[PDB]
């Protein structure tokens, strides 16, 4: 097993996106040592205001 | 940004080739989404294959 | 604590998402020798973009 | 590292969640000897039918 | 798709209660929608007892 | 609901720490949102450094 999950904030682009999937794959193939093939990557979004940091959101401002 | 990573091998990474993980998946999402070095939330999770479907056959 | 969390590529009917939670509780209840009143399941969707395989995503097809 | 994920139904208020986030993350730096600055909270919610007790959905009241 | 079991008593699970949960959960993505063995991504976490609610009272 | 903690550090910390921690976070839903006692779902995970950025 190898399997990646990311947790981001939304409002990035598509391309973007894909990017990250296909360069941490092949990082996590390459260190961990397993065939790329078999290396699952989930994204996950999430809204400015679902994101804190000293206890106040992303949204401040 | 947070990145969880769970692996389960016979052979799992040594700490010296996890910290070249962590640094490189640190510059990819600064030139994919420009986070500053440092900010990344990064967990490696080593999961026992006993704690995976492999516990099936495990001979 | 007995916890299950599915994370998966929407999709799939209603009928099918309930029988997976139901199912899978009871099993769970069963294998770990755990209540079944005491067992919480959370289902997690994704879109086909945002599943990867080998880097790519499920939409490529 | 101090990292907080909430999961959790829809229908809360705004100031629930964040009074949640707020509250939390002092208890965390406190109890835990961290900055608060360096403490972070994620929120995710789900639908009433993507939630389930002894295999049945709290869509089911009743 | 993934499954995460967390897992927390007075008794963790031996392997033969994790087998037969295993082969259940697999049987049942199977039948429920089709998914093919073993493609399940699953993960049983242990939780001890002094990591959960139950730490205030042990 | 649930609360999952990751927490990293030099020395990971004792039981009275996560007891207080745990009965605050209890309060802490009940008073926000109503959550009875007893139904938070916590998991603490303590994450070695070799296993974050550190």
């Amino acid at each position: 097993m190898l399997l990646l999950r990311i947790t981001m904030l939304e409002g990035r682009s598509t391309e973007q996106k894909a990017e990250l999937a296909r360069a941490l794959s092949a990082a996590a193939a390459a260190a961990f040592d397993v065939p790329l093939a078999e290396v699952r990557l989930i994204i996950q979004e999430v809204p400015p205001t679902h994101w804190t940091v000293g206890g106040i959101s992303m949204a401040e401002l | 940004p947070m990145l969880e990573v769970f692996y389960s091998g016979d052979r799992p990474p040594d700490r010296t080739r996890k910290q070249a993980f962590a640094a490189e998946a640190s510059a990819i999402f600064q030139r994919v989404i420009g986070t500053p070095p440092g900010r990344l939330q990064l967990i490696i999770q080593i999961v026992s294959p006993e704690n995976t479907l492999a516990v099936i056959d495990l001979d």
